[PDB]
């Protein structure tokens, strides 16, 4: 029983930043010699782990959090961090513990005229909490009149859209991120390595 | 390119509206970004361009 990593990283579809996916992995193998060694990700970077280590531990449970971001902003995909992604689309807590892995992916999730299929939160009231998902549409009250859900002055639909296109420079390349984050508490144990 | 350009100005938005210690620069963003929303959806490159160069000022100004 192999953990279906396979339907993370080479999923059809990533979801968008402001609503990132969260698939859940236990009771199964994971053999993480093929993600870092794969030679194929850009960025790897782990906190509270080394990379090359993970084969030799347990966890209770694996979470896959997939998304694509531009890439000027995988930066803030990392504990500590700031940023309209890291405060309002993907926070993560200082105290994380699992591995960043990110990829350039401008030859899937761009077309000739644009890829403007993904969005991301531009505007909202308050930072996230650690892992919380704002999926919500509401118009963004920028002024001291209520919006009362109309677009217009001091008003704004929250989500913005990134045009990708395939003649972009790096830092405005599209990029798929996995971040899993481990959990490593008293538990059976149920996802590890070979 | 027009929308590399779009994303950047979103990004000086986030920043400036992040050390907006005053509530009159955060007034002064606003409609900056609605400027460049109204040209970006009409494919104005120009307007764009301009309000781009303005909010760099403007963080520049905040920054410094
Ligand atoms: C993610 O997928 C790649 C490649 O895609 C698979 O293989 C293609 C040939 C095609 O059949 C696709 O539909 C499949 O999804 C995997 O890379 C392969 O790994 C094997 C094992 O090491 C190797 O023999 C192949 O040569 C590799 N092929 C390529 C193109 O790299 C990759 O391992 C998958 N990653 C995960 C986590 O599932």
């Amino acid at each position: 029983n192999l953990c279906p990593f396979g339907e993370v990283f080479n999923a059809t579809r990533f979801a968008s930043v402001y609503a990132w996916n969260r698939k859940r992995i236990s009771n199964c193998v994971a053999d993480y010699s093929v993600l870092y060694n794969s030679a194929s990700f850009s960025t790897f970077k782990c906190y509270g782990v080394s990379p090359t280590k993970l084969n030799d531990l347990c966890f209770t449970n694996v979470y896959a959090d997939s998304f694509v971001i531009r890439g000027d902003e995988v930066r803030q995909i990392a504990p500590g961090q700031t940023g309209k992604i890291a405060d309002y689309n993907y926070k993560l807590p200082d105290d994380f513990t699992g591995c960043v892995i990110a990829w350039n992916s401008n030859n899937l999730d761009s077309k000739v005229g644009g890829n403007y299929n993904y969005l991301y939160r531009l505007f909202r009231k308050s930072n996230l909490k650690p892992f919380e998902r704002d999926i919500s549409t509401e118009i963004y009250q920028a002024g001291s009149t209520p919006c009362n859900g109309v677009e217009g002055f001091n008003c704004y639909f929250p989500l913005q859209s990134y045009g990708f296109q395939p003649t972009n420079g790096v830092g405005y390349q599209p990029y798929r991120v996995v971040v899993l984050s481990f959990e490593l508490l008293h538990a059976p144990a149920t996802v590890c390595g070979p | 390119n027009d929308d590399e350009l779009h994303m950047l100005m979103t990004d000086l938005v986030y920043e400036a509206l992040h050390f907006a210690k005053d509530e009159e620069i955060k007034k002064r963003v606003f409609q900056l970004f609605e400027l460049a929303d109204k040209a970006y959806k009409n494919n104005d490159r120009q307007k764009l361009e301009k309000v781009v160069e303005e909010l760099k000022e403007l963080l520049e100004r905040l920054l410094s």
